[PDB]
């Protein structure tokens, strides 16, 4: 039967400093026991000084990051280019995620 | 499929259909309501274009929305039923979800919105009805009296009237109701109510029905006699001068 | 007859224009925006001495940082306020923050032209425009204190001061002179109170008029009669003073 | 299951309902009133699936009350039970049926006779001298099939119940935390606050 | 697109009239005459086949239609409206009756169905009433023989005999004189032919006339044998020949 | 568009009246008169058949008295077809009520529902109202004998005796003149026949031009019985009351 | 005449005119003036914001549709919102699905097609707003004029609104001049402000009254208002 | 009476549909455009009024392609023309998707035909304000068509519409007579450029811009392509020369 | 009130003007056509008029092939004619699919008529200003001619004609049949029937025809086809050698 899903491995890490923050993650993408790419970036700059990663099932992680970035874009279009605070991005993402509560995004996500 | 805009603006800024809805209210029999210090009374007149009816089963003018709230109106009867029904349903729904019966203001605000809605929806004409909604909020004793109209507007009154000759009877109440000292009794409150109706009913023992609402779902309508007794004593107030 | 969304030869929408005529017949509403807050005042205008003047609600709270005043067919404003309140709360749920005053206003104005009998653009199921205009006043971290005028035309303007309703053109001219970029909240209160007194048919008192404001510190508050009555007194005095 | 008993005597209907509410390994509440008053002279007890139970009860309560106000009249117990059966009968063939069993006891002011109705979540209705839902029925039908007489007084009825409740406490595996009893007669519905030891 | 005619095209005028119903009746008044007579053992409906050209084949145009094997209809007014009515009627006879009770509907009910259809075209949004009047004749086990008239308004009434169309007034009068509750089917067929002759300007023969009856069962027109209970249709259209034969005895 | 041909059947006149309803009523006024008189032991429904002929089959006919339930019947005044549409939906409502509560539908409940349907065509939809007025004659164990009347507006009321259709003003006055609370079915039957007799726009009041029905609770039984008089039965009662 | 053929858009006059569309166009004229002009490296939008009172703001007239596109409005604000928003989606769609920036020429076709729909079906009303679209895509700078009729045209420069005829003649003259303001933004802008003033009369473009937007080779569509434009008054 | 010209689907007493006729007016009032069928393809050309010097030259294109072998040009309300092409485009994709083979010109014609005719059936839509000339090469030859707002259309040897349809038609008729053997793709391209130039006299006031496109089984392999650069200039001159 | 002339509602006289005016439109093309029945075939002749020289004569036709067996000729504007044709084709294809046999000419006529009757009663759909003549050699009825109009009326003919000079053609044919005493052209070959058709077409219209002035369609057992310029020319030459 068709399984919607997959696992692309990788890991990721995010640490918050007093006036800085980091989000790291290997660049290896796998499937079962094969390597798909030794370099497939997984942490992104989304704008308004926010970096995010959605690790787990690649397809889901990408769709999410993509959906979020587009979310930031419209946040500007709708609130006179107001900057999206990290805390607001978080809440916005909760909604993005819980939106598929019954067909989840198979990803662990950090911003 | 029918959505013609029947309620639209005219050059002067009037919604004629809503305007004409009020004309239908002016035509309806009269209705009045005055609040006492521990009660509210609702009086209404009875037409006489045809007399030979069966008072037992002919629909009465004052209706109960819930055990603690009543609604009277002036205008098209058919139209009022629709509103009474909706009000009654909303009343039960509110209890079911909030676990507490509606407040008179709430039930009034709901009825008003339904009316307002019919003024700017396609394919429908406004309700040719104005109402007087009264009662006591749950676990409260301060009487409540509100009035609504086709436009969807609503507010509370110490006393008010609607229907034909409401003009006349309003004057009576304006110069007969002291907010300082409201009818401190159910009796003097019911009297003030009939007196005001007599101004227009022109001797109508059977052409006047009063209902008395007290706190804690205590509602009751007076019988011909009880009312007739108020008429009798009142006509003497006049003759004794 | 003729389409509810037709254009006059002068490039205007009849229904929207006729809508404005209705608003002119409305009770006066005035708003003054200062660097200490925005003040909103309205003419109760009870139609009978029996009507309990405080059951007249022409000033309502959208959110703790947004409040508004209405003029014209006030019944039409309920769904507008409802939409507004929801939009405010909803924004907060999705973003964990306050809805910007302009955004909230933009949202309300989006309902404006959604009227017709089959207007090819979406599902604008409303038989006529709204017969009321609003003064939306609030505050947000990005543009501080703001005053907006939302009309049935869908367009909204930002004002430092604005008057809508029966005595508008009159009161508007007054505001022109009286308003300056350094008014205090107290000055603005009296000012609104004074301008209401001129345009109102009835003698202004703490019962046929109502004030309110919105300040970053305590948000939107509606002045209770006692608080206003004294400002009334304070005004009569400053006037008699010259 | 929970205990839901009903017994119709001479001039009244008595409903006994267990007070425990258990979820998993814990007894969450021991004072639950598994009943709703549909009208001044009609009472309904219920048991079944966790959520459906109260939701259904309250839903039915709302409808009867709405009927009462609309018509300014109280529907007969027979009529109310017919309404409830039709509801359950519609539910059984819907996306997610209400898994609730009920006992409807009322005093018909027109016939001046108490009535007891048993209706299960399938919409199976039947009128009886006495009835019960769940495993309780397995002990109480023969108990009552023995100690029951139509002319019993409300008092004899309560003793008859006590006899049932004792049998249930003796043999039933679960601790239902006692019952709440209510009487439906010509003067409305009242609750026997002293059954924890009558 | 989309029918944006969601309002009634038939409304009450200040006088209390329903204009379109009236006009529809006017349309019927212009239609060729048609009639129906009820005997004690049958019913007869007939009308004139007003061929609209000598090049047209009058056969390919029946004004008399079978709805059920024991019910037939004829009309006066706008042929096309009639045609579609017969279709709807024939179908409703199944959908609303045969498919439910396993037996064809009794005359009054089927008529009641048709009447319903017509009533709706008097109130539904965006439509004009039907411009026809029908005469439906049938027989059912518990009601015997019956004759009904259905009007554009949707009203229908039972008749002993009646006529509609062009010379209805004149024809109705001629019927009142020759009708009696003892007439035999042949007597009515005769009377029918007579009444119809007055309304015909030109040729009056089995090719310019359309006449059908609702009488005895025709096991010969059943199409099969082997089922005692099934005896054949009571509805039979008379052949051009069978008509002429009766014309010589006119 | 089509807005050009829309009669706007559900709008108010400057006087706050509903054109269509008023005109529908105007239509009803030319309909055969129908009378309902409620006595202590029953209800009487009498109606005048508008237009008839020698050839008209009166046996199989019905155009004014319809049975809705076993305890409720109605007298019609207006468009027969419109009446039948409402009659049938009325009959369904009765059955739903029964299937739901296992009790016959109270007379007023049925009357209100039907009147509500009418009121609907009065406030929305852009369709013409039904050109019908009903006199409902029913019985229930809560109010016993009841008489009601409903019209195009959707308004309904209860009466002791009432008329609808043509010459109601005349008929009402005559009824208001000889009706007495303690009346009896047989009395009402006569009062009814007389009234029609004095308001008919016809020469004489013959049986062939009538429909008669009574709802009694036949003493020798204990239940309600609806009787719809047959031509012969009408002819008799017609002679007896002294109208031959 | 006209009076009988202007009841709604679905009606043609005996001469072949759609009066409702025409009346819509009339709302553009009553609208404040705005101007657009492009070189080969940039494109600029200079719009005159109009104010109600001296206590009211000068209603924003420039909307950004994407990093590489934007427009100016003259007429009914709400309609510009509807249309700009639609354009914002089309741009967004193009990116997300094809990872391709939307061609300005194509954005024009989309606007025309959307407007045209409200001029052939009953019930709807034409859009009462004019739009000027500027943008930098895979073929350089671009300027588009959008008319509610559904007609969209690509120009080197132009203007719409009240007295717009002034600026339009000026640019029809200055053509050879500004068309070569390549690599220099401040010049193209100044060249624009000098075109917009050619339609003034009432007053002079103040600071809180002037509004400019620009896009080009290495300039993501951006909007300047107030202090930001002070150096152009 | 009158008013038969205010609603689109209405028939006037003489059996016409005035709204459609008024649509034609809008067409005649527009730019001129033409189509020339040659021995193995078709050529399209249209006039492009240069309202001002601000119009970026060669940019505002008018001729449109449908699929890969159909060329469409129209006179009248441009937006309406695009709308009709969008449809045609879908109409074509749908055909190809089910039958694999790209849509035959005649088949395509009726698609546009039926769709346009459709807009003359209801009063809730306006007829098309354009006349369209389109065509291409298919399984058996080249086909040229012209469609009227009425939805009417026929096959042509040469066709023209717009402001100077007469000048054009005049010219076209000459060609038809002076070339009974058939014109050539190369020839038609120039001939077309000329006819546009001539027909431009009925608008000689404003300066214009030429635009041509063609579909020739040999010159373009049966695909629709625009005439650009050299071949365009060559034809522009061929006209510029005979205009004097 | 006066709107009873714009939409399909009854006029006080009980008439439907829009349908009447729809009929008017059927003569707009000023073409005449007629159909006659052979012994085992059906023929339809129709004037073909091509005014413009820019027109591709081969695309101008008012005769359509509805199905392998049914042919339909239209009298009225071409857009409405094509609309009716497409529907008729669709209708005929579906009938075969659902019922397992070719839709009979009379049935397709009744079906198309019914559809027209609808534009007569429902307001929003306008009638089609065309008259449809269907022909074929039905597997049950033999040669058949059925015609329908904007009224929704329909009937079968022994022969018929339609167009502006419809009446002269009809009386012409009527007379010929009063004479022959039979309801058809007693001819074995359709070639002679087509000739007969073209002949009486001339006698009635008092006009001579060239191979490009006519349009001919023939219906035979299992096939309906139209003739070519040359097929006609051949027919014209034949009648030429008799007069």
């Amino acid at each position: 039967q068709f399984n919607p899903y997959g696992d692309n491995g990788g890991t990721i890490l995010g640490i918050a400093g007093e006036d800085f923050a980091v989000l790291a993650g290997d660049t290896r993408n796998i499937t079962d026991y094969s390597i798909n790419s030794r370099y497939e970036p997984k942490v992104f700059d989304c704008g308004d000084n926010i970096v995010m990663s959605a690790n787990g099932f690649a397809a889901d992680g990408d769709a999410l990051v993509k959906r979020f970035k587009n979310s930031v874009k419209w946040y500007h279009f709708d609130h006179n280019d107001k900057k999206l605070s990290i805390n607001s991005a978080a809440r916005n993402i909760q909604h993005l995620l819980y939106g598929k509560r019954f067909f989840p995004y198979y990803v662990h996500t950090i911003i | 499929g029918y959505d013609r805009a029947l309620s639209i603006f005219s050059p002067d800024g009037h919604i004629f259909q809503v305007e004409y809805a009020l004309e239908a209210v002016k035509r309806g029999t009269c209705a009045v309501g005055v609040k006492g210090k521990n009660c509210v009374v609702l009086g209404c007149e009875r037409r006489s274009t045809l007399k030979l009816q069966d008072t037992r089963i002919t629909p009465s003018k004052v209706s109960k929305i819930d055990s603690h709230v009543v609604l009277s109106f002036s205008g098209l009867n058919a139209d009022s039923r629709i509103l009474i029904e909706k009000a009654r349903v909303e009343a039960q729904s509110h209890r079911l979800t909030l676990e507490d019966p509606v407040t008179v203001e709430y039930l009034t605000r709901y009825v008003a919105g339904v009316q307002q809605r019919y003024t700017q929806s396609g394919g429908v004409r406004p309700f040719g009805v104005s109402t007087l909604i009264a009662g006591f909020d749950p676990r409260d004793d301060e009487p409540k009296l509100y009035q609504t109209e086709p436009s969807g507007i609503y507010s509370s009154w110490s006393a008010q009237t609607i229907g034909r000759n409401s003009k006349t009877v309003r004057e009576f109440l304006e110069k007969n109701y002291d907010r300082k000292e409201p009818p401190a009794t159910v009796e003097e409150c019911v009297k003030l109510t009939v007196r005001s109706l007599l101004e227009v009913v022109q001797t109508g023992a059977k052409n006047i029905e009063i209902t008395v609402v007290k706190p804690d779902s205590d509602i009751v309508a007076l019988s011909s006699e009880e009312i007739n007794q108020y008429v009798t004593q009142i006509e003497q107030e006049k003759q004794e001068q | 007859d003729r389409g509810v969304s037709t254009f006059s030869p002068e490039g205007r929408l009849f229904q929207v224009e006729y809508s404005l005529e209705a608003i002119k017949l409305g009770s006066t509403a005035i708003g003054i925006a200062t660097k200490e807050g925005v003040v909103l005042g309205v003419e109760k205008r009870a139609t009978s001495p029996l009507l309990e003047s405080d059951s007249i609600e022409k000033i309502v709270e959208i959110d703790r940082h947004i409040g508004c005043a209405m003029s014209g067919l006030t019944a039409d404003a309920r769904s507008m306020i409802e939409h507004a309140r929801t939009a405010a709360v909803t924004h907060n749920l999705y973003y964990d923050e306050d809805i910007n005053v302009e955004s909230l206003t933009q949202s309300v104005c989006d309902l404006a032209l959604r009227f017709g009998e089959g207007a090819s653009g979406e599902e604008r199921l409303m038989s006529r425009p709204f017969g009321v205009a609003l003064l939306i006043a609030g505050h947000d971290a990005d543009d501080g204190y703001q005053l907006f005028h939302a009309e049935p035309s869908g367009t909204f303007y930002r004002y430092n001061a604005k008057a809508i309703g029966s005595g508008s053109e009159g009161a508007q001219a007054e505001l022109l002179n009286e308003w300056h970029s350094s008014l205090t909240l107290k000055e603005a209160e009296l000012l609104v109170l004074k301008i209401l007194k001129q345009v109102m048919e009835e003698k202004l008192d703490e019962n046929n008029a109502q004030l309110s404001c919105i300040t970053k510190q305590d948000g939107f508050k509606i002045y209770d009669n006692e608080k206003t009555a004294e400002l009334i007194k304070e005004l009569k005095e400053k006037e008699a003073a010259e | 299951m929970d205990i839901i008993l009903g017994i119709r005597v001479q001039d009244s209907v008595i409903l006994a309902s267990s007070k425990a509410v258990t979820r998993g390994i814990s007894v969450l509440k021991d004072s639950d009133d598994k009943t709703r008053q549909l009208s001044p002279h009609t009472l309904m007890s219920f048991a079944g699936e966790a959520g459906d139970t109260v939701q259904f009860a309250e839903y039915i309560q709302a409808n009867i009350q709405l009927y009462s106000i609309r018509e300014d009249y109280e529907l007969s117990p027979q009529a109310v039970s017919s309404f409830v059966r039709q509801e359950l009968a519609k539910s059984i063939r819907s996306r997610r049926p209400y898994q609730v069993n009920v006992l409807i006891g009322g005093y018909d002011k027109k016939k001046n006779k108490p009535e007891l109705y048993q209706i299960d979540y399938l919409g199976t209705k039947v009128e009886l001298p006495y009835g019960a839902h769940g495993y309780s029925g397995f002990y109480t039908f023969s108990l009552l099939d023995h100690h029951y007489r139509p002319d019993m007084t409300t008092e004899e009825g309560l003793d008859l119940l006590k006899l049932c409740v004792q049998e249930l406490e003796k043999r039933m595996p679960m601790d239902f935390k006692g019952v709440i009893v209510k009487i439906v007669d010509k003067d409305g519905i009242r609750q026997v606050d002293d059954f924890q030891a009558q | 697109m989309t029918d944006r005619y969601s309002f009634s095209l038939t409304t009450f005028s200040p006088s209390g009239k329903l204009g379109q119903i009236d006009y529809a009746l006017t349309a019927v008044k212009q239609g060729v005459t048609s009639l129906g007579i009820k005997a004690t053992n049958g019913v007869v409906i007939a009308t004139e086949k007003k061929s609209s050209s000598p090049l047209a084949m009058s056969e390919t145009l029946s004004k008399v239609s079978l709805l059920t094997p024991d019910i037939g209809a004829v009309y006066s007014g706008m042929g096309p409206d009639y045609r579609v009515l017969v279709d709807k009627s024939r179908k409703v006879a199944h959908t609303s009756y045969k498919r439910i009770y396993g037996e064809y509907p009794p005359t009054k009910l089927l008529v009641s169905e048709v009447a319903k259809i017509m009533q709706e075209a008097t109130q539904s949004g965006g439509v004009r009433p039907f411009g026809v009047s029908l005469l439906i004749a049938g027989h059912d086990e518990f009601n015997g023989f019956s004759l009904y008239q259905v009007d554009p308004s949707g009203s229908y009434f039972p008749w002993k005999a009646t006529a509609i169309g062009k010379g209805s007034v004149a024809a109705k009068t001629f019927l009142e004189k020759r009708w009696n509750d003892e007439l035999e089917l042949e007597d009515a067929i005769h009377i029918a032919l007579l009444t119809l002759k007055e309304s015909v300007e030109g040729e009056f023969n089995g090719d310019t006339i359309e006449l059908a009856i609702i009488g005895d069962e025709n096991p010969d027109l059943l199409g099969y044998t082997g089922i005692p209970t099934d005896k054949g249709p009571r509805f039979r259209k008379l052949t051009s020949q069978e008509i002429n034969d009766r014309l010589e005895a006119l | 568009g089509s807005r050009r041909y829309d009669s706007r059947t559900t709008i108010f006149s400057p006087e706050g009246r509903l054109y269509q309803v008023e005109y529908a009523l105007e239509s009803i006024s030319h309909a055969g008169t129908a009378i309902g008189i409620m006595a202590s032991d029953g209800i009487v429904l009498a109606a005048e058949r508008k237009v008839t002929s020698t050839l008209l089959e009166q046996d199989t006919s019905t155009e004014k008295l319809y049975k809705l339930n076993d305890k409720i019947a109605v007298a019609v005044a207006g468009l027969t077809a419109d009446a039948e549409i409402l009659i049938n939906t009325a009959r369904i409502h009765a059955q739903n009520y029964l299937k739901t509560y296992n009790e016959d539908i109270p007379v007023e409940i049925l009357v209100r529902r039907l009147s509500d349907i009418k009121q609907g065509y009065t406030q929305h939809g852009g369709l013409r109202p039904f050109g019908v007025s009903f006199i409902y004659a029913g019985y229930d164990d809560r109010y016993g004998y009841q008489l009601y009347t409903s019209n195009p507006s959707g308004n309904y009321t209860g009466w002791k005796a009432i008329s609808v259709g043509a010459n109601t003003s005349a008929a009402q006055t005559l009824l208001q003149m000889d009706y007495k609370d303690d009346m009896k079915v047989d009395d009402a039957i006569e009062l009814a026949l007389k009234t029609l007799s004095k308001t008919t726009d016809s020469s004489a009041l013959t049986y062939d031009r009538l429909e008669f029905a009574t709802i009694r609770k036949g003493a020798n039984d204990g239940e309600v019985y609806q009787k719809i008089f047959k031509p012969q039965e009408i002819k008799d009662i017609l002679v007896k009351t002294g109208i031959t | 005449f006209r009076n009988n053929y202007d009841g709604d858009t679905v009606t043609f006059s005996p001469t072949g005119r759609l009066f409702q569309v025409e009346y819509a166009l009339e709302a553009i004229k009553q609208g404040s003036v705005t101007v657009g002009l492009r070189s080969n490296t940039h494109a600029v939008l200079v719009a005159l914001k109009r104010n109600a009172d001296e206590l009211s703001s000068y209603q924003k007239k420039i909307i950004k549709c994407d990093e590489h596109m934007g427009l100016s409005l003259a007429g009914l604000a709400p309609d510009a919102r509807v249309l700009s928003n639609y354009l914002r989606q089309q741009c967004n769609y193009s990116s997300l699905v094809f990872n391709r920036k939307l061609a300005v020429e194509r954005a024009g076709h989309l606007l025309c097609d959307k407007a045209q729909k409200n001029t052939q079906s009953y019930g709807g009303r034409p859009y009462g707003v004019g739009l000027l679209i500027i943008g930098y895509d895979k073929s350089g700078a671009h300027l588009l004029e959008f008319q509610p009729s559904g007609n969209v045209t690509e120009l080197y420069g132009t203007a719409i609104g009240a007295r717009s005829q002034g600026a339009k003649t000026y640019l029809e003259r200055t053509l050879d001049t500004f068309i070569k303001i390549d690599g220099n933004p401040d010049e193209l802008i100044k060249a624009g402000v000098e075109a917009i003033s050619q339609s003034l009369r009432d007053e002079s473009l103040t600071v809180d009254n002037l509004s400019i937007a620009i896009v080009g080779k290495d300039t993501p569509f951006t909007i300047y208002d107030g202090e930001a434009v002070a150096k152009y008054i | 009476g009158t008013g038969y010209d205010l609603s689109n689907s209405v028939f006037s007493p003489d059996g016409r549909n005035f709204q459609v006729e008024y649509a034609v007016k809008a067409v005649e009032n527009g730019t001129t455009s033409i189509g020339i069928k040659c021995n193995d393809g078709v050529v399209f050309a249209v006039e492009k009024l240069i309202t001002s010097k601000l119009l970026v030259p060669q940019k505002n294109v008018k001729i449109q392609v449908v699929d890969r072998h159909i060329g469409c040009v129209y006179s009248g309300l441009i937006p309406d023309g695009r709308h009709l092409v969008n449809r045609g485009r879908e109409e074509a994709a749908s055909f190809k998707k089910l039958y694999k083979t790209p849509i035959p010109i005649p088949a395509f014609a009726d698609r546009l035909g039926q769709y346009v005719q459709a807009h003359t059936l209801y009063n809730s839509v306006r007829p098309f304000g354009v006349s369209t000339i389109f065509g291409g090469v298919d399984k058996n030859g080249a086909h040229l068509y012209m469609l009227e707002p009425s939805g009417s259309y026929w096959g042509y040897k040469g066709a023209a519409t717009g402001k100077g349809r007469q000048s054009a038609k005049a010219e076209l008729e000459k060609l038809v007579d002076h070339h009974p053997e058939g014109l050539s793709a190369r020839e038609a391209v120039k001939q077309a450029a000329k006819i546009i130039y001539l027909a431009h006299e009925d608008n000689k006031e404003k300066d214009f811009e030429l635009e041509i496109s063609w579909c020739s089984l040999s010159e373009t392999n049966g695909l629709h392509k625009f005439v650009k650069g050299d071949l365009l200039q060559e034809a522009i001159d061929f006209a510029q020369k005979e205009i004097n | 009130a006066g709107y009873d002339r714009h939409i399909t509602i009854f006029s006080p006289e009980g008439r439907l003007y829009q349908v009447e005016y729809a009929f008017k439109a059927t003569n707009q093309t000023n073409i005449n056509s007629l159909a006659v029945r052979g012994k085992d075939c059906t023929v339809v002749i129709s004037q073909k008029k091509v005014p413009d020289k820019l027109l591709d004569p081969t695309t101008v036709s008012y005769i359509f092939c509805i199905s392998r067996t049914i042919g339909m000729v239209v009298n009225g504007p071409i857009p409405d004619a094509r609309n009716a044709a497409l529907r008729a084709k669709a209708e005929a294809a579906e009938f075969r699919y659902k019922y397992g046999y070719d839709m009979p000419c009379d049935v397709l006529a009744k079906r198309m008529a019914n559809l027209s009757q609808i534009y007569t009663q429902r307001a929003y759909m306008r009638p089609l200003g065309v008259i449809l003549t269907f022909v074929s050699v039905d597997e049950e009825l033999g040669p058949s001619i059925y015609k329908t109009d904007p009224a929704g009326y329909y009937v079968g003919y022994k022969a018929t004609a339609t167009g502006p000079k419809q009446q002269e053609i009809t009386t012409n044919l009527e007379n010929h049949f009063k004479k022959s005493k039979i309801d058809h052209i007693n001819e074995e070959s359709w070639e002679k029937v087509v000739e007969f058709a073209i002949t009486h077409m001339i006698d009635a219209l008092g006009t001579e025809f060239s191979k490009n002035d006519l349009e001919v369609g023939v219906a035979t057992k299992d096939k309906f086809f139209t003739l070519s310029a040359e097929n006609i020319e051949e027919r014209l030459v034949a009648i030429a050698e008799q007069d």
